[PDB]
């Protein structure tokens, strides 16, 4: 099957470390959904900076 | 609300006009919707950052985006075609 | 280096809910660091979508150039008014 790209907040609480490692490993963001509130995205610092560098026109 | 275009977006628009009428209709629908609700609705409206602050982006196709800004008086169209 | 608020793995994990809610409320990112080095940024979906769409439009040099010239003109009031060709 495909690597997970989503996880609930409830599950994330107890698997945060593994989740962080996965976002870093695949160099792809993971969405943390929230039953009531708003979802958040977790991504490696490297991917985050690269993204800002682009949106900044180098 | 008035429609102001740059040479870039105007060329983009005419390109579609003489290239793919299907895309034209999509652009018009988005413009008409943005005109109604500038920051909400069709095309998954998205606010842009940094050097693009103030502008918004909506989906014409998975590739082409309607980029625009809004003043107290009109709709500024920055683009309606994605370029390589 | 980074220019964002930092939080330890343990504090974030113990207060994940509050951390996510603040990220959403403030529209600001936060860096979660493990005491072993690993570090990830957490941000609201809304902020992520905004940043990604911005990078997308500038990723292509040809598109970035046109969009920058186009925005420049528009901000300068040099934009021409035209109606939609139905």
């Amino acid at each position: 099957g495909p690597h997970m790209r989503t996880i609930s907040y409830s599950e994330a609480r107890q698997n945060l470390s593994a989740t962080m490692m996965k976002a870093v490993e695949d160099h792809a963001p993971i969405l943390i959904t929230r039953q009531n509130g708003e979802a958040c995205v977790l991504m490696s610092l490297e991917e985050y900076n690269s993204l800002e560098e682009t949106a900044y026109l180098l | 609300m008035k429609l102001i275009w740059s040479e870039e977006s105007w060329d983009d628009y005419l390109y579609w006009q003489e290239t793919d009428k299907r895309i034209v209709k999509k652009i018009n629908e988005l413009i008409k919707d943005t005109r109604r609700t500038p920051f909400e609705g069709k095309g998954k409206p998205e606010p842009l950052k940094h050097n693009l602050s103030g502008f918004w982006s909506r989906r014409i196709t998975e590739e082409h985006r309607l980029v625009y800004a809004v003043t107290d008086d009109s709709l500024l169209i920055a683009a309606c075609r994605y370029h390589y």
